[PDB]
């Protein structure tokens, strides 16, 4: 009956209402995780739709479990994920900053200022923020292990693992240092692939350690295999050690009596030939990503060789990195180079009620396994998240050795510098510039709020202190609510984290400011 | 100011720019907005003009109070400051008669 | 009487309905025109968000029902395909033309006369643009390309960043330049592989002096970087050999099965040995590579990439000088791989971009290529950046191909309106009204810009019209033809000197397409909608 | 937007603000205008509207058509209301006001779309309307002689011009003369209720007549009525408000007797009361007895025995008209029926008109009222004839008030448009565009006339503009000759009050529509 | 199904209210768990009353294996996206 | 060609003008005239068979089942249960003829039907309907004058 231009379910709204809704949604997203910032933050309990429980105080972990309908909140969640993936830290800070800049932009949008002017002012302020951050930074001697440990500690004082700080810092530093690789003139760290974190519930957290090798959840295929080898020689394979069909259709035609027996004998002889090819290199351990036949097990064991089968490809790559081996598909092409010498011990021991394979005495290994042992699964997941944050911070510092004062000192200094710069523009865009400059004070403000101290008095004192000459390192003590210089407290952040936080927050503000129309309801049309 | 076409629940069409009439014909449901509407109607009853001034001033005061609470003040401090400033304004006002 | 199973609309009803649909489509995108325009949020009722300013994208995503609105949507799509810019201006102009023509028709002017007047006005507008309002780019230099790119990227997510993005776009376009027969320098846009990755700010977007692959090595064993690369491009998979459909293996003697199974992989072993015996370092193939061939590449210290896209492989082969080999078969019935079938690059590195890796083929020889990595805050921002960047690349290609540009900011529209209003008195007796209405409809662009800027549209357009009228009446005031609009300050400005340019082809094609669409919709006077 | 756990207004409240809602309001006004677009001019067409219950109304009057439409758009209802106001104040121009207002809004729509402040448009409308009203008052033609023949001809021409768009336009001279004759016999107040209109089914239009007196339908005669003579040559009329029948003396009256003699005395007393009233009426000398209250069968037979005429249950307005025409007085008490409270008329007669009996009171030299007896083929035919006669009557009354006339057919609109364009060409320019738009919108009436006549509107408008530019105040559309002509010399005359009110109402409606920026629709209550 | 859709991009898991379709009383009383599988425009899997064969708080792997029991399951991570006329490239000619 | 003007907006917001405008039909211009002419033609062609000495009776049944065999045109049309408004107009025409004269209540219907049938082909040629009505009125005046001329008096 009715005739329409667009579809019936296509709903469109535009005007000041859309901007107000976007800014309100961003402020709501910021308020969700506002109290999860600082050393005195409180954890949150998240219930998964699958029935699982996430108990954490990380910005990205909290935000990725929230389902929202407003596309502005979806944008903010994507911002959180981007910050988490790019640098690994500052996830709550970027969300809070984006919310604050969007609020101070809404203030101007209420008046008759076009959003494009606000966006231009925001971009200019972002450039000046980058300049100030690069100016107030300090170098770091990466050789000094104590300084690196202090940096990691300052990174993890705000997490639940802070009670065991020396252990976690040493674990992260050792893992990052020994996963470092440099081949063909290319330097890589690769925390994602190598340096796997394996968590086993039970035990005590102080028993956790980083292994000089790789531990996998596998057991020997046969009981008579040796479960403890002093200096094993390890061979890694992809192809199965069992007789398998070919690709082509290869039906046989048996007419003589002995052909069936001959086929079976040839299958056994092929298995024996593969095992002899393996044995010719004189190894002690054979690891296969696929199955190993029982006859293959017998032939390997006749040469006193421990065999483990059905290992994941990632685990095999990690073992190859750790023990200096090379994965070989066809056993007949095995060479002396492919055999992995360098493992200093291999042991299959029992933890709880399950067997675990340890290769934990490698000399100069390029891969490691972090063995987490805690109260339960959720505690171990939180510990793993905190360790990931620490390792990301360590890698960021190693790539860029620049350092920046923490606890809001850098932000207050940048805000003061930007205000002093704005004292000379004498234009019409100076007001958004100064507003977004002062919007950086939200994180010192929320630090004070979480500490429980008086926000107004402490913020006024800090702002007055930053007006002096050499006071760029004066911040707020997160757990006592006092103004302390951060060359004494020692809280410092990598420059990369701060740069990424500012850039991402300002660009999120720009992206959500450039929008004044929302159309929804149309089908994907695909 | 621009006239507003307001249609109440009884298909009675009001076009006007009088704040008190617009508030009267609007089905306001929020208790705080109800309180501000009551204040505007009291202003209309006492004087007869100035309802829009009352509404605008109350809205601006509450927005700035929200800002003050956000920066770190307390509700009691904001209320006391508003009362002192209102007394000062009432003192200044007779001197502004031309 | 008719007994037709459906609805029927006749006369002013259907014409008004068509004009309403066109006006609704125009008003959808009218708010995203000019530098003071703003983007739109589009949600597809599944949770996917598309923040965009492109008129073609907005009209494509929306699901539309009315046929005239569909006509306008396809008009925007055609303008996007044939030009790449002005997808919103063409739709707005077409809708305004339709509205004014329908007003004339409702004034008892026959639609045939309106169509004839519109056609004459379009011809005269194109002729006037090509005769008076074009500026040759020969004497301007690279500044003209930079300004055209900046103008194209205005009103986009990369607006204020134009000072850097315009240089990046111009460098990429000049890099992908090639010449062909008839002595024509042709610029094949879409050869610039646009890669998106959230992370650092827009300033960290990189222009690769080579090619960028959204692919990684097939196995962790191979080195991640090769200095003196010898790229070998292949179009076939490297897997265990399998007999074809018409060949079947039947065994009667048990002794031959092992030999059969061994050669089944020895074939691929021999092929890989033949490929690697000529010194190849990087091997790119469209097909898959299984584990055994990957290990063959690992032992030789090569770089093997599988499942490479066909267009990416073709671009890499063309830039590096390699020849794509679908098979290792020569004209002598043998299996050979000559050294001449190898590409050359100065470096092949697998870089890391925000917890992800991509392959950079840097500084290829025998041909210069280009690729762009766009760094944003999230996926939506990256997609909008890619769309705006494609618009800028198309504009730069248009400016480089045809060496004529016209001033922006509604200057050409105002000059055309004045000239056509003057000219309508010299043609016809009843189609002169159609020409005058065409001229009046041409003024919808500066009006929309002024409205989006929230300025005095009436007074600003009156000033612009007065300037152009003085230019067209006084011979000595030809320098006033470039007076356009300065939206930031809300005052008329000499746009040619201010650096606001756009290709002439954009305006000409938009005018022609809008006129044709208005003519097509104007012919309809009776609609029959059969019941499904 | 945000869910906002507790919300401001009640759920279902719809608010539309900004330029889009104003454009939608202008579009709604256009939609209302096109409903009555084809009813304007001598070539106009009637419209048929069926209500919910199935009754059909056929009308050419713009106000009636707009009222029958169930308009609910808040901005569109303004056009209906101003049409009602035009009908109330003047009675003619109901179609012109809506067209003028909608054309104003349509002409200022393009400036609204481009962000022009509505206050400027309102000021321009006010200035243009004031200038146009002053021009109309200045150029309106009046005759300073008060010659009875001249006023008669002026009123007849105005009535003919008013009537020459309805289904009775063929007999417009006959009806116009009859209307002028009817109006001139009203004394000073020109009350509509003093002009009765009777609709009798069956008969040609020319069979309709004007009675120099009063006429009304026969009202439920009792037994013995047919004995009464139905024609008198100099009757005296006893106008009464009295119930002449046996009944209880009072509602609360009660009779208490204890003797049969008192019973008979009470019965005889009731009969003697009735006969005393009847005898007083008879001795008054009257021959025609009219009573607002019912007259019983006993009184009917009593009057039949005396060769008298009786008619009870007469409608009250008909008795008022009879008193005004014949010149008696309505009496509630028959105790003093003096010679000055009895009406006089030359001829009273009961005649059959189209299957109905109507009492006639003609030959009244001192008559101050009339009675239209309209003959038609159906209910709607007679109703539309009555509506056209009402339009003509209101026009004639207004012309009696002041004999200021202007030429119709768009001549006055062309003159006003030319004057407004000349004025607008001498101002800085922000108001110039809006006043020019106003002047162009004033051209709708001749264009609509040409469109309704199946003309070529553009050529006629060009010729009229060229004529008015070089001289000639009263040149308008000539429908018969497919050309333009001097409408003043063609006796296409309209009172200047009609156009003055039309311009004023259209301007006020346009300003009211433009001045609105937001529309709020509260959720309905008690939908059931 | 959320986890399956996350892992499997090909399949088109969708949900719909039982009452919206308009099932009978028997369906609404003893047939709430219904797995409707479409392939080729026609049904190939019509599981109903799956609580006994699955449980009440079963995991993703349990239902995945249950669906795999009848062969119902058809057989890298990009940065964000890659897909950007037909003019590709030429050289000198 | 119905439902008034079905647009519902120019922008997208609701556009409601007349109450229940989605349940109301509308006919305009020549189509309405064609429908009216066809309806009147149907009524007149039904009624013309009962004309003259050889005319045949019509046998009405009311809503209660009562039977009324009649030849009176006014009676036939009065008892007819019509819904079209033009048919009601023709019924009222017959009632008017019966009231004023009492005879010839069938000839009026046939005459009106023939007049509208001719007006149909006249409108098909582009003549404005008001011109047709004016010509009909002029010809009716001529016919009435001729009837007065050829009239004969009786005692
Ligand atoms: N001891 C401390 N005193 C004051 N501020 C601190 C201290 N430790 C950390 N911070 C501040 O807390 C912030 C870290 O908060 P965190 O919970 O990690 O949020 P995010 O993940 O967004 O960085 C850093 O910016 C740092 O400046
Ligand atoms: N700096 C500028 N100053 C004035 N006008 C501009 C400027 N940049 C672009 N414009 C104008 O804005 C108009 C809108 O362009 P835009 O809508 O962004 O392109 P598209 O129509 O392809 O989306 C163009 O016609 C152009 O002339
Ligand atoms: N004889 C005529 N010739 C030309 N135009 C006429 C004639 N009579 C009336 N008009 C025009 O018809 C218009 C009024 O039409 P009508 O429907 O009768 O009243 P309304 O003003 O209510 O529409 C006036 O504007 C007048 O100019
Ligand atoms: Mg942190
Ligand atoms: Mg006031
Ligand atoms: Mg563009
Ligand atoms: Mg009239
Ligand atoms: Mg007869």
């Amino acid at each position: 009956r009715p005739v329409l231009v667009l579809s019936q379910n296509t709903k469109r709204e535009s005007g000041r209402k859309v901007q107000s809704g976007n800014i309100n949604a961003a402020k709501t997203i910021a308020d969700i995780i506002r109290t999860c910032l600082g050393p005195k933050s409180m954890m949150k309990m998240l219930l998964d739709p699958m029935g699982g429980i996430v108990m954490t105080n990380d910005g990205n972990a909290i935000l990725r479990e929230i389902q929202v309908q407003h596309p502005a909140a979806k944008s903010m969640i994507e911002i959180s994920r981007t910050q988490d993936e790019e640098v690994g830290d500052g996830t709550t800070s970027v969300i809070i900053l984006a919310g604050e800049m969007l609020s101070v932009a809404e203030h101007f949008l209420e008046q008759q200022m076009h959003p494009t002017v606000v966006i231009s002012a925001y971009r200019k302020a972002l450039d000046d923020m980058i300049s100030t951050l690069k100016k107030i930074s300090i170098p770091v001697d990466i050789s000094d292990s104590d300084m690196m440990l202090n940096i990691i500690n300052s990174s993890i004082t705000t997490k639940a693992i802070s009670r065991w700080s020396s252990l976690a810092c040493n674990i992260a530093l050792d893992a990052v240092k020994m996963v470092q690789f440099e081949e063909n003139g290319r330097k890589e760290i690769d925390i994602k692939k190598y340096a796997r974190v394996e968590k086993i519930p039970g035990g005590i957290i102080e028993d956790s350690c980083v292994l000089r090798g790789v531990m996998i959840n596998k057991d020997v295929t046969h009981p008579r295999m040796r479960r403890y080898i002093k200096n094993p020689r390890i061979v890694l394979l992809d192809s199965s050690l069992e007789y398998k069909k070919g690709e082509s259709q290869t039906d046989i035609e048996i007419t003589r009596e002995e052909d069936f027996t001959r086929i079976l004998q040839m299958e056994e002889e092929y298995i024996q030939q593969l095992c002899e090819d393996i044995i010719q290199l004189k190894p002690d351990v054979v690891i296969t990503e696929k199955g190993i036949s029982d006859l293959a097990q017998h032939y390997l064991m006749r040469a006193n060789i421990t065999a483990i089968r059905r290992v994941r490809k990632t685990d095999n790559n990690r073992i190859a990195r750790a023990c200096g081996a090379r994965i070989v598909s066809r056993p007949e092409e095995l060479r002396e180079d492919d055999v992995g010498t360098g493992a200093g011990l291999l042991e299959i021991k029992k933890i709880g009620d399950e067997y675990f394979t340890f290769i934990t005495d490698c000399k100069d290994p390029k891969a490691c396994t972090i063995l987490l042992r805690g109260a339960s699964k959720e505690i171990l997941s939180e510990v793993e998240r905190n360790l990931q944050d620490a390792m990301q911070v360590c890698r960021n510092v190693l790539l860029d050795p620049q350092l920046v004062p923490g606890g809001g000192a850098s932000e207050m200094a940048v805000a003061h510098a930007l205000t002093e710069k704005s004292k000379a523009m004498t234009g019409v865009e100076q007001w958004p510039y100064r507003a977004v400059a002062q919007a950086l004070e939200v994180i010192p403000r929320t630090l004070i709020q979480n500490c429980g101290a008086s926000t107004i008095r402490l913020l006024t004192s800090l702002r007055a202190k930053h007006t002096q000459e050499n006071c760029e390192t004066w911040g707020v003590n997160g757990e006592t609510g006092t103004l302390v210089d951060m060359k004494e407290l020692g809280i410092w952040e990598p420059l990369a984290v701060k740069l990424q936080t500012y850039k991402t927050a300002v660009e999120t503000a720009v992206l959500l400011l450039r929008i004044d129309d929302i159309v929804s309801g149309h089908k994907k049309k695909g | 100011g621009m006239n507003k076409m307001v249609i109440n629940h009884l298909e009675k069409l009001f076009v006007t720019n009088d704040a008190a009439t617009i508030l009267r014909e609007l089905e306001v449901q929020h208790p705080a907005a109800k309180m501000i509407v009551m204040a505007s109607h009291m202003q209309e009853q006492e004087v007869g003009d100035g309802t829009n001034f009352v509404l605008v001033f109350a809205g601006a005061l509450l927005e700035l109070a929200e800002e003050l609470l956000r920066i770190g003040l307390s509700v009691s401090e904001v209320i006391e400051g508003y009362e002192i400033a209102c007394r000062k304004a009432h003192e200044i006002l007779p001197n502004l008669v031309c | 009487p008719l007994s037709v199973f459906g609805d029927r609309s006749t006369g002013e009803t259907i014409r008004s309905q068509n004009v309403m649909a066109a006006a609704s489509i125009a008003n959808i995108v009218k708010s995203s025109l000019g530098p003071v325009g703003l983007d739109k949020m589009l949600v597809d009722d599944i949770g996917d968000v598309t923040i965009t300013n492109d008129g073609a994208t907005i009209l494509k995503l929306l699901e539309v029902e009315h046929p005239a609105a569909k006509v306008l949507c396809e008009l925007a799509d055609l303008q996007d395909k044939e030009v790449g810019d002005g997808t919103t201006s063409v739709v707005i102009i077409a809708a305004e033309l339709l509205k004014n023509a329908d007003e004339l028709v409702k004034q008892k002017i026959h639609p045939t006369s309106v169509i004839s007047g519109y056609r004459l006005a379009c011809k005269e507008a194109v002729r006037y643009i090509n005769e008076n309002l074009i500026v040759n780019t020969d004497e301007l230099g690279r500044d003209c390309l930079i300004n055209a790119a900046k103008t194209s990227m205005s009103s986009k997510i990369i607006g204020i960043n134009g000072d850097f993005f315009a240089n990046m776009v111009v460098d990429a376009v000049l890099a992908i330049k090639y010449t062909d027969i008839r002595g024509q320098p042709r610029y094949p846009v879409n050869s610039v592989n646009i890669l998106k990755a959230h992370g650092r700010s827009q300033m960290e977007s990189m222009l690769i002096s080579g090619y960028a692959l959204n692919c990684v090595v097939g196995s962790q064993g191979m080195p991640k970087r090769i200095v003196n690369a010898k790229i070998a491009c292949l179009d076939f998979s490297l897997q265990k050999t399998k007999m074809k459909l018409g060949v079947q293996v039947v065994i009667t003697d048990p002794e031959k099965l092992d030999q059969i199974r061994q050669r089944e992989s020895d074939i691929t072993k021999e092929r890989i040995q033949k490929i690697l015996a000529t010194g190849a370092n990087v091997i790119l193939t469209t097909g898959g590579i299984d584990d055994m061939c990957l290990k063959y590449f690992v032992e030789a210290g090569a770089m093997a990439v599988r499942r490479v896209l066909k267009r990416d492989l073709k671009r890499i082969a063309k830039a590096s000088g390699a020849t794509i080999l679908s098979t290792l078969a020569n004209l002598e019935g043998e299996e050979t791989f000559e050294a001449a079938m190898l590409g050359q690059a100065e470096e092949v590195v697998q870089e890391r971009i925000c917890d992800d890796e991509l392959i950079l083929i840097k500084n290829t020889k025998a041909r210069t290529s280009a690729s762009i990595i766009l760094r944003g805050a999230n996926d939506f921002m990256c997609d909008e950046m890619e769309r705006s960047l494609h618009d800028a690349l198309c504009v730069v290609k248009r400016v480089l191909e045809s060496k004529s540009v016209v001033p922006g900011g509604g200057a050409v529209e105002a000059a055309l309106s004045i000239y056509l209003e003057n000219y309508a008195t010299s043609m016809g007796s009843r189609e002169q009204l159609a020409i005058a209405e065409f001229a009046r409809s041409l003024l919808v662009i500066p009006n929309t810009l002024a409205v989006n800027a929230a300025q005095d549209s009436t007074d600003l357009v009156a000033k612009l019209r007065a300037f152009h009228n003085e230019a067209q009446v006084n011979p000595e005031r030809k320098n006033l033809k470039w007076i356009g609009l300065d939206l930031s300050n809300g005052k008329p400005r000499d746009n040619k000197q201010a650096g606001v340019f756009e290709p002439t082809i954009v305006k000409v094609k938009s005018l022609k397409f809008a006129t044709e669409a208005a003519i097509t919709i104007l012919r309809i006077d009776d609609l029959i909608k059969l019941h499904p | 937007m945000m869910p906002t756990p507790v919300i401001l207004l009640k759920e279902g409240t719809d608010s539309s603000q900004g330029i889009p809602q104003l454009v939608s309001n202008i579009s709604a006004c256009q939609v209302i205008a096109e409903a009555v677009r084809t009813t304007l001019g001598p070539r106009g067409m009637d419209k048929l509207i069926v209500d919910g219950r199935g009754k059909a109304t056929i009308s050419n009057d713009g106000a009636t058509i707009l009222k029958l439409l169930d308009v609910v758009h808040p901005a569109a209802k303004t056009l209906v209301d101003i049409a009602k106001s035009q009908d109330a104040e003047v009675g003619d121009g109901t179609t012109s006001v809506t067209l003028l207002a909608a054309e104003f809004l349509k002409q200022v729509k393009p400036y609204v779309e481009e962000g022009l402040h509505p206050q400027i448009i309102i000021r321009a409308f006010r200035t243009a309307t004031q200038l146009a009203v002053n021009k109309i008052k200045e150029i309106a033609v009046t005759v300073k002689k008060a010659d009875k023949v001249e006023q008669r001809k002026l009123l007849e021409k105005c009535a003919m011009t008013a009537l020459s768009s309805k289904l009775i336009s063929q007999q417009k001279a006959f009806f116009a003369k009859m209307v002028v004759d009817a109006v001139m016999m009203l004394d000073d107040l020109l009350q509509l209720k003093m002009i009765g209109i009777k609709k009798v089914q069956g008969g040609a239009l020319e069979d309709s007549q004007l009675v120099a007196g009063v006429a009304f339908k026969k009202t439920f005669s009792y037994a013995g009525f047919e004995m009464q003579p139905k024609k008198y040559h100099n009757p005296k009329i006893a106008l009464l408000n009295v119930e002449l029948e046996l009944k209880a003396e009072k509602d609360n009256a009660e009779i208490r007797v204890h003797t049969v003699e008192d019973y008979q005395a009470i019965v005889d007393a009731e009969w003697n009361i009735l006969y005393d009233k009847l005898e007083k009426i008879h001795h008054s000398g009257a021959k025609v007895v009219l009573s607002k209250l019912p007259i019983g069968d006993v009184a009917t037979q009593y009057f039949a025995d005396r060769d008298m005429f009786c008619a009870g249950r007469v409608p009250e307005e008909d008795l008022k008209r009879t008193m005004m025409a014949c010149g008696g007085s309505i009496q509630t008490s028959v105790n003093a029926l003096s010679a000055d409270v009895l009406g006089r008329c030359q001829v009273f007669e009961e005649t059959q008109i189209g299957g109905e009996r109507y009492n006639f009171f003609t030959g009244c030299p001192k008559a101050k009222t009339c009675t239209f007896i309209l003959r038609g083929g159906a209910e709607q035919f007679m109703e539309e004839t009555e509506r056209s006669l009402h339009d003509a009557i209101m026009i004639v009354r207004r012309a009696i008030k002041n004999d200021s006339v202007v030429a119709g057919g768009g001549a006055i609109e062309m003159e006003l448009s030319k004057y407004l364009r000349d004025y607008s060409r001498t101002i800085p320019g922000k108001q110039q565009l809006l006043i020019g738009a106003y002047a162009k919108a004033l051209e709708i009436i001749p264009r609509q006339l040409c469109d309704n006549a199946g003309f070529d509107a553009t050529n006629i408008l060009n010729k009229l503009r060229a004529r008015h530019a070089q001289g000639g105040t009263w040149y308008g559309v000539d429908i018969n000759n497919e050309d333009i002509a001097d409408n003043f010399e063609a006796f296409v005359w309209e009172p200047a009050m009609v156009r003055i009110n039309a311009l004023t109402a259209a301007s006020e409606a346009a300003c009211l529509i433009v001045s609105v920026d937001e529309t709020i629709k509260n959720p309905r209550s008690t939908v059931d | 199904m959320i986890c399956l859709a996350a892992e499997y991009p090909a399949v088109k898991f969708c949900k719909v209210k039982s009452s919206v379709i308009g099932a009978s009383s028997q369906f609404t009383r003893n047939a709430l768990p219904a797995l409707l599988i479409y392939k080729g425009g026609e049904l190939i899997g019509n599981f109903v009353r799956v609580t006994d064969q699955l449980g009440d708080d079963f995991f993703a792997v349990d239902l995945e294996a249950f669906l795999q029991e009848f062969g119902l399951l058809p057989e890298v991570l990009t940065s964000v996206r890659n897909s950007a006329s037909e003019d590709s490239d030429l050289e000198i000619d | 060609a119905s439902m008034g003007t079905l647009a519902f907006d120019e922008y997208g917001r609701p556009f409601l003008i007349i109450k229940d405008q989605d349940r109301k039909s509308r006919l305009m211009g020549l189509e309405a005239l064609k429908s009216h002419i066809m309806a009147a033609k149907a009524v007149a062609n039904t009624m013309r068979t009962s004309l003259g000495p050889n005319g045949l009776d019509k046998m009405m049944v009311d809503k209660d089942g009562d039977v009324t065999v009649t030849n009176d045109g006014a009676t036939i049309l009065s008892m007819m249960d019509v819904d079209h408004q033009i048919a009601k107009l023709m019924v009222e025409l017959s009632k008017s003829q019966d009231d004023e004269i009492g005879d010839g209540t069938t000839g009026v219907v046939v005459l009106a039907g023939a007049l509208l049938e001719e007006a149909e082909q006249l409108l098909d040629r582009g003549i404005h309907p008001i011109r047709i009505a004016d010509g009909y009125e002029q010809a009716a005046r001529v016919a009435i004058e001729h009837l007065d001329k050829i009239s004969d008096s009786v005692l």
